[PDB]
């Protein structure tokens, strides 16, 4: 298709225009906004018929993709930092009403620092959830993920929503080159959202009838083999984008230089392209040093993980987010990491980066002091601290 | 285009709200629940914001309405109507289905109405929805065991606002009038009125000419709850009569800023009539009394009730 | 593994009631005899079926008493599934309820009624491992309190014992002997009201008598998120009929078929036929809305053990 | 002091009056709502003077306590389920001002549908938020750690707000033996509180303003430094309330027959002490088996939990909880489990057992289950998946 | 008590809100800080929900503020308010400090009032706590870049409104109204007004008058925006003046039930006279224009004011 | 440490400063010009708007970007240029009392528009540091939008492009190569010209600050002013319409009537604009030193 040079906000909304979405609803928050003014746009152009719908909020926001999505449409909405926490209410009644809304989220910290850059904490907080997500690095990953999301998710088996994760600023605005895709390699790719349930009066149905404790474990345990179906469904909906868009995209992990890497450095989102670089520039020096960057963050790829990332000699995590007071002090990567990778822990050495604090870049220099860290903890075999703040500690 | 009800002798038969379930003996807002249903028919979709009528109603994995319905948070039932709304509108438009646009009600408690649920149906009235916004008032978060709202009268016992020594009253504030705060100030606002399920045709009639409106509406509902007022399961209409007849609810239609009172009386009964029969008052004193006489006389002034306050020889 | 975890000292009471009238004196009972028992040193635990939360007016609701002289290892239950005391506040839930479910060998059943122990009998059918019936004329001694207090957990601010429960409280004592009626005495409001339900109270022995859903079926029953079809004439899963303590009977002779009734009714009981109005006995709650609004004097409440139906 | 038979409810509400607090702010919701309906009572009833403000949801709740805390105001409040997700925009506010606000959490299951049953997901949503938090598991404890709790976050070296858990109906409705402290008992444990920054017109001061983009990290990293001196605070508090009040808690876990375990069941909150019961009865079987119950949950005991817990053969995790799509898919607490036993990870076997969905019981036969399956583990040395799902799994 | 201000020259020196903030040159929310500062002293605690006066005026790591002030959230602006509010009646009530009771004063944004923290405001009035609740209007989000709020004007072109040939008014609906919205309904109200810029002692009178009251008061004030708008830096206060005197902006204080108009002639200029001075409304046609002038004519004859419509030239 | 490690020794990093909302597409426009005409000649090239400057304010001094290289860019997510190799001025008064100088790299070259002497602004300027070149073009004139004929100027004095190239991507060549030849370039003299922990040991409890008692020396934005208000006091009745009247409490009122504080004063103008007796008057910033 067209190639242009575009935000990754930009390239959300021709994702969305692509994906010729029903409802949408608005609301303003630095970096996702955006994406709803080009939208708004789209729609007062006549490029894309959609009810726009103000939001007084982004409780509001879910509150009436919820609702559309219930009603047959699909829908789009998105947030950003503290829009994202004051939404959480209305996540698990779309999880658990099996509505495949999609959600984009651009990264902004909460507040505190506030409204300067990003970290992953907003999207981050809501991993419990039962949501699709993932993080993309550039702008044609974001409008990529917004095709394949909304997919997985609507695929009869997953009835999912999803959230589509880009780094903010760093995606959301820096300008990059994307390959939007035509009309009928979408309508390909897409087939047109239909549920197990809909509000139609020619149909009656009872949506979320209250239950007692004795019903609880069945519908969890239905929800979670729901969720565990995923991975096989984006599996096939990655297969398929590369055959019709050209575009070939690992489900899981996207990996640079692991082939004989010693040590990699494991994270999300836009700063692991920097780290690439820096990897490379090691490697020219003879270093074996290699990247995984996760694809996806939910499902996490449990046992993808502990089959592809156990050949190393050290893994150095990198959470770009402020997870308080987890367990071994880095952040929620680390964590699940470790938990995947837990039957190798005596021989994968694992240590945790937290950097990018406030919307910090993670810069080339903090990135060697990493690779260097994990080339110390490779050769004594030994980790001294499970974590380290970046630049405070290392 | 819903017709004019005449009578209870030409009311429908038809039933949208069928037997089955677990609202208490008696209950107000249940009734409220089968009359609206009843008015609307079949092209209907309900929205149902945590409450009783919400869990009352579907307990235990099933439910007693004919028509589609889905659950609401309390929080959001103006914003979960208007995405139904807003699908239908698109869905039709961009001619995905042959479906034709429906009735959308919804029955909201006063907690999710004038208190957690107002911001959400202020913005809902401001976008100009096609949407019939009903509130249900037993003044009080009933479901969870009887606690103060913005609608709870003054001096009401519930177990946030206890009678004691430090609080004789119970309750010191007195209610929030949501029928009034939403019903200036939104232009895309078709239409207001206040209802009470002791007079069910008048009541039925308000929900079709809300409906029939292209826009918002919204209905105040009075639904007493002997459960949390605490009186007789049998009393429950004889209640909401009272209410009316001592000024405590005022019955109208708000348009084109003018109030039309829904039911003449003659007299106005004193305010103690209709609280002595309810032990969620039993711990007031003559002066709280008069507190709520003072209150009730500038909210039927309010809307142009002057008859005279009659004491009853019953 | 029921053995393993056996407490062969434990004596489990269920307590039923009608929600919101009776809910009060119901657990009242509940809370007197375990703070009667444990100043005797036993285990106690006192708690209201959360299950039954929030109690309706009139619904089938339950208090649950667990005491016991080894500490009890069974407190972080919803109820008790094999009682020996089953105590009923009120008469008409011999009908329509499962009050005897589980119950074990050489059970107390105590009765507030003013009616026989024969009757009583008469609707119970099958008594099974029950081995003693117990009536007490708890209205006759004092009143069914409500209040707002109490509720959730709370603290109750009318105190433990002032109405029925002290006088049933005292039958049960009469009946099992779980604790002292001293002890009973103390921890009550009413002792007065306690002692004549403990001396008023009728025991009968019965005549010798001999004597579940696994989690696949469970998932498999769950619908997609729980939704289900739009009832189309009635909602079966919340048959309401057992709520009933009265009915009611209408003389058709005086029915002037205003349907003044019919239009008042919250659950939808009433249908308008060419007989006149007919009342769905399946779901009417008894609740006495239709009675109140007749103006013709056709309709009247009638105790609901005043039929064998 | 006084021995009574009170619910939770009521010994957390004679908590929150012996510290006699300034500010209470209501709203209701089933479980917890019995704390607000006690306190409410105490105030109509002149047991203890505090302005009790009536909420208009959880969000205000929150928001009202932030602001009376910035005043000086000792402040509690609480919620359930829902409520704890509806109020989550305004947690990172209260910890980023280090405003250490007390709220109460009865745990109950999140919609949908409509299900009063508990399950500890509402109070993990929250758990990178920057509070201090750990589940009672008695009503006794929910009494002690609502004032150990005030102690410890409004300690000048701390102030952090903190989340006071118990499980919801279990430790909330049902009644237990409580013994209840005397004010001078209190009045010698917990001093006034004092902040930092206070709403002042005679010492005017400016409250959150915005940070240049460079102040991120410095500001994030500050209340890092905080987080990680909870502990300490806590090990004092818990040593001061041993001398004051007679009842000595671990800080970290409430062990019971681990010093000869094989193997043992790690979890938090009411069930615990079911397994405890079920421990109990296998000990007469011959088995060696023990329970470890986390009473701190935040800040993670990381390497409390690696120094204490990597002498057994097999840890099954209990989460009583629907952390979807996680890694390992037990719930958050084998992720963090194994994530500070890592180390060990090639000898010391774990597992996640999930159970209690939606508020259903943890019965001893589903504990008997568990611990068969430890059994079995111990003696064969593998894990054959990470998660069991109770009851349709094991 | 604070007493009423006569005029300019009698108008108090003391400023309470200093020079030295990020705010555009010619803001009218700024001026609005600046007065309502003035106007309540030194006994003062201000709450700001997020928004260009919290942003705007304390970037970076500082403030213009002589007396204490915290940050809100956008979405509880009045929650944060209460508890102030109960905090200081509780601590000296307690006798836990000597501090004496001060004036609270929220500056939310038309955000932060009418949209996403209305039901927050509704419940700090319906508690009745002793504060002043102030919205501060510019008729959009403008801290996010100028997007749709419930205040824009119908017609008005935000970045959520774009004109198009779908959409060509921008935006279709009319403003939300919302000192008239909590002006009912809500019984320990003790206070409501409309104020604007543009006749600044009359802003601070309504600010004293609001204080005085022992209970809760909402003003809402019309504060241009230059930015927003997009009109010259110097040309604010000719837009307040021309926003009352086309009808726009209403100004008016709301007390038993009845409207006392603030500025009172014998004329009403038509809309366009506004509207054609900021390129907000630049892509509107004459259709539209009518629509807003129809519109404007309703809600000037909704508090009385009924003056003919008559061109200025 | 990693200096010469990431390296680009073939980029080169512009910055254009501009006064905000009002003339923030002139600044962009210009780093697109010189961008697009860069990257026609096989260039690598990034060109956004300062995000660390948003939202913008009325006359507040923001920047635009570009970054030029041989290599690809591998410092994409650095939000700001830190060693500018051209500054570029887009309004004049630019050049008093803000940091446009700040980080520049031996052999740079500043650009003003301006109709000023080129020794005017060097007094304004002072130190110029490592400044090469100072470059000077009437772009106001030649507009009569300015953006192409100040592009020209820059060519003109650095060549980091060519001339056709640009002309083939401005919107107005005929203005951008007048000025291209009417650049008034001038060499001069070029001479030479934080830690974490201290990062920390600065930010307060929470951040919190305390209330300024005077002035927020935080925000000092005397440096906005393309103008500012010079009063005729034989005009001036000493009403105090512009006192009242003035967002950012710049004036005092005196004995002597009202007095300005151009310390904190944005030329807004407003004061100019409400005055009754016409005695104020808006004065181009530069016509003054201090
Ligand atoms: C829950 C939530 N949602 C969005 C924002 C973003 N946000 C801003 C931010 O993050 O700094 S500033 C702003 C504008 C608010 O508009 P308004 O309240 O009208 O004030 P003003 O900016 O003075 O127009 C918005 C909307 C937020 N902070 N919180
Ligand atoms: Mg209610
Ligand atoms: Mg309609
Ligand atoms: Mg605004
Ligand atoms: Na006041």
């Amino acid at each position: 298709g067209k190639v242009r040079n575009i935000s990754g906000c930009v390239a959300v909304a021709h994702g969305v225009r692509l994906a010729d979405v029903d409802v949408i609803c608005s609301y303003p928050i630095r970096p996702y906004t955006g994406i709803m003014s080009e939208l708004a746009r789209m729609v007062a152009d006549g490029e894309l018929d959609a009810e726009f719908v103000h939001g007084e909020g982004e409780h509001a926001q879910l509150s009436v993709v919820y609702g559309a999505s219930a009603a047959g449409a699909r829908v789009f909405t998105g947030s950003s930092g503290v829009g994202v926490t004051y939404a959480m209410e209305v996540y698990s009644p779309i999880s658990g009403e099996r509505l495949p809304v999609q959600m984009a989220i651009a990264d902004r910290t909460l507040d505190p620092p506030g409204d300067f850059g990003e970290e992953h904490t907003d999207a981050e907080c809501c991993r419990d959830q039962g949501w699709i997500q993932g993080w993309a690095s550039t702008p044609q990953e974001a409008l990529d993920n917004t095709l394949i999301y909304y997919r997985v998710g609507e695929d009869q088996r997953v009835l999912l929503p999803q959230y589509a994760c880009l780094d903010g600023y760093f995606v959301s605005h820096i300008l990059g080159p994307v390959d939007i895709p035509d009309e009928a390699q979408v309508k390909e790719f897409l087939p047109p959202y239909k549920n197990h349930h809909v509000l139609d009066p020619r149909k009656p149905q009872i949506i979320g009838p209250q239950i007692e404790p004795a019903m609880g474990p069945p519908l969890q345990y239905q929800r979670y083999q729901a969720v565990k179906g995923v991975h096989k469904v984006l599996e096939e909906a990655c297969d398929e984008f590369a055959r019709i868009f050209g575009r070939k995209y690992d489900p899981y992990l996207d990996e640079y230089l692991t082939d004989d890497a010693e040590v990699i450095i494991f994270g999300q989102g836009a700063h692991m392209e920097t780290a690439k670089a820096v990897a490379r520039r090691l490697r020219n020096l003879g270093e074996k040093v290699g990247v995984a960057r996760l694809r996806t963050f939910r499902p996490f790829p449990t046992e993808q993980i502990k089959e592809r990332l156990s050949k190393f000699k050290a893994i150095g995590v990198l959470d770009v987010s402020a997870n308080f007071g987890i367990s071994c002090s880095g952040g929620v990567l680390l964590s699940e990491l470790r938990a995947a990778l837990y039957d190798y822990g005596d021989k994968v050495k694992t240590v945790g980066f937290v950097a990018g604090l406030g919307g910090e870049v993670v810069t080339h220099d903090e990135f060697y002091r990493m690779f260097q860290k994990l080339k110390e903890i490779a050769k004594t075999g030994k980790v001294e601290q499970t974590s380290y703040w970046i630049p405070f500690e290392l | 285009m819903l017709d004019r009800i005449a009578s209870i002798k030409k009311a429908p038969d038809e039933e949208y709200y069928v037997p089955g379930h677990r609202t208490c003996a008696g209950c107000g807002p249940a009734l409220t629940y089968r009359l609206v249903a009843k008015a609307a028919g079949p092209n209907t979709i309900f929205i149902g914001p945590t409450g009783c009528m919400y869990v009352a109603n579907t307990s235990y994995g099933c439910g007693p309405w004919r028509v589609p319905w889905i659950h609401a948070q309390i929080t959001n039932g103006g914003a979960v109507a208007s995405g139904i709304e807003a699908a239908y509108k698109a869905m039709i438009r961009k001619k995905k289905t042959d479906a034709e646009f429906p009735n959308i009600i919804v029955m909201a408690g006063d907690g999710g109405a004038v208190d957690i649920g107002l911001q959400a149906l202020s913005a809902m009235l401001y976008r100009g929805h096609d949407v019939l916004f009903i509130c249900y008032d037993n003044e009080s978060y009933a479901n969870t065991g009887i606690q103060t709202s913005p609608t709870t009268p003054y001096g009401a016992n519930t177990t946030f606002t206890p009678p004691g020594e430090v609080v004789p009253e119970g309750k010191k504030l007195f209610p929030k009038d949501n029928p009034k705060v939403i019903a200036h100030g939104h232009p895309e606002l078709k239409y207001v009125a206040t209802a009470s399920i002791g007079w069910p045709v008048d009541l039925m009639n308000k929900v079709r000419k809300g409906l029939n409106q292209e826009g918002p509406a919204y209905i105040h509902i009075h639904a007493p709850c002997p459960k949390g007022w605490q009186f007789p399961a049998d009393k429950t209409i004889e209640m909401a009569k009272l209410a009316v007849q001592t000024g405590m609810f005022q019955l109208y239609e708000y348009e084109n800023g003018e109030y039309k009172l829904s039911v003449k009386v003659d007299k106005r009964k004193p305010v103690s009539e209709y609280m002595k029969l309810q032990k969620r008052f039993a711990h007031l004193k003559p002066e709280h009394i008069a507190k709520m006489q003072a209150f009730v006389d500038a909210r039927c002034a309010e809307v142009g009730i002057t008859v005279p306050v009659v004491a009853s020889n019953a | 593994t029921k053995d393993l975890f056996a407490e062969p000292n434990l004596k489990q009471i269920t307590v039923w009631a009608r929600g919101v009238v009776m809910n009060k004196d119901a657990r009242d009972i509940v809370v007197a005899l375990t703070e009667a028992a444990a100043k005797e040193g036993k285990y106690v635990q006192a708690w209201e079926n959360y299950v039954d939360l929030p109690d309706r007016i009139y619904v089938p609701v339950r208090a649950y008493a667990r005491i016991s002289s080894d500490p009890i290892e069974s407190k972080y239950i919803y109820e008790n599934e094999t009682p020996d005391i089953v105590v009923l506040v009120e008469e008409s839930l011999i009908k329509g309820v499962p009050i005897l479910k589980g119950i074990r060998p050489g059970s107390t059943l105590v009765v507030n009624t003013k009616r026989s122990i024969d009757t009583i009998l008469e609707f119970l059918g099958d008594t099974g491992n029950l081995a003693q019936i117990v009536t007490v004329d708890a209205n006759s001694m004092a009143e069914a309190v409500m209040t707002l207090s109490g509720a959730e957990g709370a603290t109750d601010a009318t105190g433990i014992g002032a109405g029925i429960a002290a006088p049933i409280a005292g039958a049960v004592v009469k009946a099992t002997g779980i604790v002292d009626v001293e002890n009973l005495a103390a921890v009550v409001k009413n002792p007065a009201a306690m002692r004549r339900g403990y001396a008023e109270a009728q025991v009968r022995q019965l005549p010798p008598h001999e004597a579940a859903v696994s989690a696949t079926e469970l998932l498999r029953q769950m619908p997609f998120a729980g939704t289900v079809p739009s009832p189309v004439t009635e909602n079966e899963g919340m048959v309401t009929g057992n709520w009933r303590i009265q009915r009611p009977i209408i003389d058709r002779e005086a029915c002037t078929e205003c349907y003044t009734c019919w239009i008042y009714c919250p659950d939808s009981c009433i249908t308008r036929t060419e007989e006149g109005p007919v009342f769905n006995m399946k779901y009417c709650k008894g609740c006495g809305l239709c009675t109140a609004v007749c103006p013709s004097g056709a309709l009247t409440n009638v105790p609901e053990l005043d039929f064998k139906d």
